[PDB]
C-alpha cells in the first residue's frame, strides 16, 4: 500500500513571473527591473498639512 | 493391494488427486495532481479624473 503525497508553494514578490523549473539564479539575474516595495515607512498625512 | 494362492488373489489401486489453484491479483493505482498559479500587477484610477 504505497502513497506519495507532494506539496509545493512558491510565493515570490516580485521578480520575473515564477515557474517551477526556474533556477535559483535566472530569478536573480532577471531582477533588473521588477522591483517591489518590500518594506515601507511614512508619516500620518495630517503631519504634511502645514 | 491383494494376493493369495488359495481363494482370494486380486488387485486394486483407487488412486485419486484433487488440486485447486486459485490466484487473485488486485492492483489499484491512483494519481491526483492539482496545481495553481497566480500573478498580480495592480492598477488604480487617478483621484482626479472626470
Ligand atoms: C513516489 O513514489 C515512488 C514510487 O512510485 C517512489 O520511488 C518515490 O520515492 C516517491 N516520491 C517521489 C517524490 O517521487
Amino acid at each position: 500500500y504505497l502513497s506519495n503525497r507532494t506539496n509545493s508553494r512558491v510565493q515570490s514578490f516580485g521578480g520575473v513571473p515564477f515557474y517551477p523549473g526556474i533556477t535559483l539564479e535566472t530569478w536573480q539575474k532577471g531582477i533588473t527591473n521588477h522591483l517591489v516595495a518590500i518594506d515601507r515607512a511614512g508619516l500620518p498625512l495630517h503631519f504634511f498639512i502645514k | 493391494t491383494e494376493l493369495a494362492l488359495f481363494s482370494r488373489v486380486n488387485g486394486k489401486f483407487s488412486t485419486e488427486f484433487q488440486r485447486m489453484k486459485t490466484l487473485q491479483v488486485k492492483d489499484q493505482a491512483v494519481t491526483t495532481r492539482v496545481q495553481v498559479r497566480n500573478r498580480i500587477y495592480t492598477v488604480k484610477t487617478t483621484p482626479t479624473s472626470e
